[PDB]
Formats: C-alpha cells, structure tokens, sequence
RNA sequence: CCCGGCGAGGGGAGUGAAAAAGAACCUGAAACCGUGUACGUACAAGCAGUGGGAGCACGCUUAGGCGUGUGACUGCGUACC
C-alpha cells in the first residue's frame, strides 16, 4: 500500500498561496515565506477585530467633543447633561448626527444643559 | 444482510495511536516520551 | 423624516424606505414587525425622549430577509510553544426595511 | 418452526434454535473479517538498510567538509535503499472459536429465512452436463443470482454451473459463511437441510 | 549528431586541508 | 515554395481526428525567466502585515453608495523552529 503524495500536497499547498496575494516578493510566491505571513495575517486580523471596537469609539467622542464645544459646553458635561436628562442616544448615533443635523445636535445639547443646571 | 450492511459491536474496534503527526493529533513532536534524557532515546530505557 | 430605534442591542437612525441589518429576530421573511422603543424622532421639528422612549412613538417595519454574513477565520498563534488553531464564524442576521414611522 | 417446500407442498421441520435466532451483527461481522483476512497470500517483502546492495564505506567524513554527516549509503533518508521498516512475508490469518464459528452461521442462516433468499426443495439436481441446459432450468425458477447447496457432490450439477458466473453449486460439507451472504437467492436439497441442521445442531 | 553530452560531468570533490590557521589560543 | 552561410533556425503549403502529438515528440505543476493591459510610486524612513481608509480603473450597482482590481493618507504591529 504505496502513498503517493503529489496531488494532496499541491493542493494544501495551493490553499495557502491563494491566502497570500497581493503581498510583496516571496511571500505571494514562496510557499514557505507564504505560511509564515498568512498565520500572521490571521494573528492581526483577530487582535484587530477588538481594535477597531475601540478606534471607532474614539472617533465619535472626538467629534461629539468638537460640535459640542461648538454649542458652548464641553464633552465631558454634555454626556453627564444627558445622562441626568436620562437621554440614552449613544455616541455612534450621536456623531452621527452632529455632522449631519447640527439643529437636531444643538437641540440635544439644550435637552442636556436644561438637566444640568 | 448484505457483505455492506454488516459493522462492528460500538466501542471495539478503538482506532489506537499514531505519533508524530503535527499538532492536531495532540502528541506530534517527542511521541509522549518528553524533552530529553534516557527513557526519550532509540531503544532507550532500563531493565527489570 | 428620520428615527432612532434599539434592536440588535445597538441603535440605528433610519427613515421610511430604508432597508436596516439587525441581530437575528424570529420572523417569517413575508410577516411585519412593529418597534415600540424609539430614541428619538426627527421631521420637520423633532421629539426627542426624556424618560428613555418616545411616548407616542412606534415604528413599523417588514423582514426581508434571514442570512448570515461573510465567513471571517480566527487564528489563535502561540510562537515556539507548539500551539496553534484555527476556527470559522459565520454571523446570523435579520434585514428589515421601514414602511412606517409613527411620530 | 417449518419451511415451506417450493412444489413439493410438504413443509419441512426444522430446528428454532438454528434457522429461527435472532441476527447477532456484532458476532457474524467478526467471522466474515476472519474468513477474508483467512484468504490472504500475506506474501510480500522489502529491503532493510542490510539488504540493499552496496558497501559500507562511509561517503564522507565525521568532520571538516561542509556536508551534513553521512555513515552509510543505504541510510533509509538517501536516495537509493530507504525502506526503514521493510516487510517480511507474514500471517494475517486469525482464531475463530468453534462455537463462534457455528454461532455466527446460524445467524445468518435465520436472517436468509427472514428475508425469504433460502429456497428448500425436494430435490435438484440437472439430467447432461449442459450448462444451457441449468440455464433454462434457472430462468424457469426465476432465478438468476444464486448459490446451489445440494446433499452429494452431484458432478453434472457441478459441471454444468462452473461458466455460470450468478451461480455456484456446492455440496453441504463444503459450505462457508461469505457465499451464503454473497448471492440474491440460496437453494437446498431436502436432504441438504438435514446435513446442514446435524452439524450446527 | 547534436547528441548534446560531452560532460560525464563526475564532478571532482577536494579534499581534506590546506589551512588549518589559528588562533584563540590556549 | 520562401527568408536563410548548397547553414542552424524559422514562415508558408501538405500529411495527419488533433502538430500548443512534429523527433531536448502522452499530460504536462511550481521555483525561475518572459512579453501584454489595469492601478500605484522621485519630501518620503523600519517582520512590509492588519484595522480604518480618500482617489482612480473595470464589471453597470445591468435605475438604487453592489462584484473585482488597484489602493494615497492614517491607527495597531521586533519572522519561524
């Protein structure tokens, strides 16, 4: 019962350089270079599945902070403003609609000095 | 019953091992001998 | 006319005619279903909540579709210590697409 | 516990114990292994590291050339002479118990009743050994993928199917477990059911 | 042809030492 | 029948089911080497990946911000055994 192992081999081999295009020199071409950067794509690409949790989260309170200092108040008393007022529009929405719907943003700004004062 | 409708009693035919086959198998590398010394060795170990 | 709303445990702005992607709801692709709990609602004026909610507000809408997205690979990598695996994920989802929002 | 005669219309008494028992899958499947592992020519061989031809010279060196270490040119990583664990000719048949044996072909033996493939009849037998003749005989039958068990050795009989591929013919002394699985229909002799019942009894 | 093989090639192997210089060296 | 040193090599015709079966002749992988279109790059510094992600080019997205290619900027990031 001989194994020969030529067809099954290319095939796993196929896989991985398949999973490696569009990287530089070997490593789109080198199955050995090949393995190597596909593991480490899929090590990145985990770890950054949790990153960009918190990468996009920054992004709208850096804008909520911007067009809230433009009403005249900052971010940290505009949250606690609508927190006290018990509004529960949360920061993607609400950065949302600071770009696009500054009127809407100045009347949630209102709603949250009203409670804060 | 036909000579492709007959199989074994559940439990009895236990597939047994196979070593050094990667890292799925679960003992792919050293085979369950260890790092090192005597007893991991070719022949290797002591008498009765 | 726009409107916020809670579904997949997240919150979508959305307006009449737009299709939205939520968490999985256990709906007939032909049946409507009817969202009780809306942030805030926003026309030509525009009620917001106070107590969490809009007292008045519903919005109405009608599942299109059951799927699940793109298969994503997770690889989880320990260097020298012989450790590795891999693993697939797909995510369920609902599509919905708003044919009412009631002020 | 009766068979029914195919023309004959005289029912045939017979043993509960031998052709009316439950299928023990577990068993017969350990006895149809055995019988086929029994029919290997387990003949085979390969060269060890001493068998292949060649000498013992080391190639090259323990030290001081670039080259990774050698010893021998039969070392199983080398090209030419590998084979690590060459075979030997060797055994594959196994034990099988006397009553595990007899066990297992009354198991199989009720199920044929069960499942209506065994045909009792007073007699058959065929006149010149035609095989064109049991060819016509068959087809009148209807019957067409089938293995004979007759009382004796019955030599036109025997003769006559010999080029029939869909039959075998065989006298009650002779049988063994695979044929009788390995055909649509089994046929017996009045007198091959006696034979067959006295020695699984 | 244009049969193409003149070479055997049997290509030769040096051996052993012609340098053996130090040093460390004690 | 041509180009061609009365050359090696071609290009034609013809044989041939098929010459990308034509004498380094079944099929005919990658490494490696080539030509052709698409996008990118001469103020921008590093396991060259991944998370965002403008512009351009295709496939209409074949009415709806859809598939592919490429992908400036920026955030995270010291290969394996």
């Amino acid at each position: 019962a001989r194994v020969k192992r030529g067809v099954i081999a290319r095939a796993r081999h196929k896989k991985i350089l398949k999973q490696a295009k569009g990287y530089y020199g070997a490593r789109s071409r080198v199955y050995r270079v090949a393995f190597q950067a596909v593991i480490k794509a899929g090590q990145y690409a985990y770890r950054d599945r949790r990153q960009r949790k918190r990468q996009f989260r920054q992004l709208w309170i850096a804008r909520i902070n911007a067009a809230a200092r433009q009403n005249g108040i900052s971010y940290s008393k505009f949250i606690n403003g609508l927190k006290k007022a018990s509004v529960e529009i949360d920061r993607k929405i609400l950065a949302d609609i600071a770009v696009f719907d500054k009127v809407a943003f100045t009347a949630l700004v209102e709603k949250a000095k009203a409670a804060l004062a | 019953m036909r000579l492709n409708t007959l199989s074994p009693a559940e439990g009895s035919k236990k597939a047994g091992k196979r070593l050094g086959r990667g890292i799925g198998s679960g003992l792919g590398k050293t085979g369950g001998r260890g790092h090192k010394g005597q007893k991991s060795r070719s022949g290797g170990g002591v008498r009765r | 006319m726009y409107a916020v709303f809670q579904s997949g445990g997240k919150q979508h702005r959305v307006s009449e005619g737009q299709t939205v992607r939520l968490e999985k709801l256990d709906i007939a692709t032909g049946e409507t279903v009817e969202f009780a709990e809306v942030l805030m609602i926003a026309n030509g004026e525009e009620v917001k909540i106070g107590v969490p909610f809009v007292d008045g507000g519903v919005i109405k809408a009608e599942v299109v579709a059951h799927g699940r997205g793109e298969k994503v690979k997770i690889v989880k990598f320990r260097r020298r210590k012989h450790y590795r695996k891999q693993q697939g994920h797909r995510q369920w989802f609902t599509d919905v697409k708003i044919t009412g929002i009631s002020a | 516990m009766e068979l029914v005669l195919k023309d004959a219309q005289s029912a045939l008494t017979v043993s509960e114990t031998t052709f009316g028992r439950d299928f023990n899958e577990a068993l017969v499947h350990q006895v149809v292994v055995a019988y086929a592992a029994g029919a290997r020519q387990g003949t085979r061989a390969q060269k060890t590291r001493a068998e292949v031809t060649g000498s013992g010279k080391k190639p090259w060196r323990q030290k001081g050339t670039g080259r990774a270490r050698s010893g021998s040119i039969k070392s199983p990583i080398w090209r030419s002479g590998g084979v690590t664990f060459a075979a030997r000719p060797q055994d594959h048949s196994q034990k099988v118990n006397k009553k595990m044996y007899r066990g297992a072909l009354k198991s199989i033996l009720s199920e044929l009743v069960r499942q209506d493939r065994l045909i009792v009849v007073e007699k058959f037998s065929v006149e010149a050994p035609k095989t064109k003749l049991l060819a016509q005989k068959l087809k009148d039958m209807a019957l067409e993928d089938v293995l004979i068990i007759t009382g004796e050795l019955d030599e036109n009989l025997f003769l006559a199917a010999r080029n029939l591929h869909k039959v075998d013919v065989r006298d009650a002394t002779g049988i063994d477990p695979v044929s009788l699985i390995a055909f649509d229909k089994v046929v017996m002799t009045a007198d091959a059911v006696k034979q067959v019942e006295e020695m699984l009894a | 042809e244009q049969k193409l093989i003149s070479e055997e090639d049997l290509f030769s192997t040096p051996v052993w030492i012609s340098q053996a210089q130090g040093i460390r060296a004690g």
